């Protein structure tokens, strides 16, 4: 019957739902690690123009 | 148990249980006649319909 | 049963339905963290300006 046909279904389309959520985890892990690598660089600018206005 | 309004004259498993996002992989009928014409629009259903699966 | 084919599901019900998610899951993968990578860029940007 159907122990191969929806039955295997019920696992590919787990790992695709599996496969979704990895991607949205992903996603979000990538948001945290831009915005992280976005303050660094704000930083830097910032301690670039504390270190030129001490120059002057 | 034609036009049957109890859901207990229906097992649970192959009943959508679990069903997927994308695919229900269930369906009721009650085809009139002998059961080869329901076996015919089961697969006049097989195609373009949903992906070949059987079911009782 | 039902008058059809022998053994013709072995792809039928995973290449049109796991792709149905697996297309999605990419698109956000792709979309989602390129969004962000703005975001963050933007971000940095307005920080700098303060900053500035």
């Amino acid at each position: 019957s159907q122990k191969n046909g929806i039955a295997t279904l019920l696992q590919a389309e787990k790992e695709a739902h599996e496969i979704v959520s990895k991607a949205r985890k992903y996603r979000q892990d990538k948001l945290k690690q831009a915005k992280t690598d976005a303050a660094k660089e704000i930083d830097s600018y910032k301690i670039q123009k504390d270190k030129e206005l001490k120059e002057f | 148990d034609l036009s049957v309004r109890s859901l207990h004259d229906i097992v649970k498993p192959e009943d959508f249980v679990l069903n997927s996002e994308h695919l229900t992989t269930v369906l009721v009928a009650v085809p009139k006649s002998l059961k080869s014409d329901f076996e015919k629009s089961y697969e006049t259903l097989s195609k373009n319909v949903v992906p070949a699966s059987a079911s009782v | 049963l039902t008058p059809n084919q022998v053994n013709d599901e072995l792809n039928k019900m995973q290449a049109f339905i796991r792709k149905e998610a697996e297309e999605k899951a990419k698109e956000i993968q792709l979309k989602a963290d390129q969004e962000y990578e703005i975001e963050k860029t933007n971000i940095v940007r307005n920080e700098t300006n303060n900053i500035d």
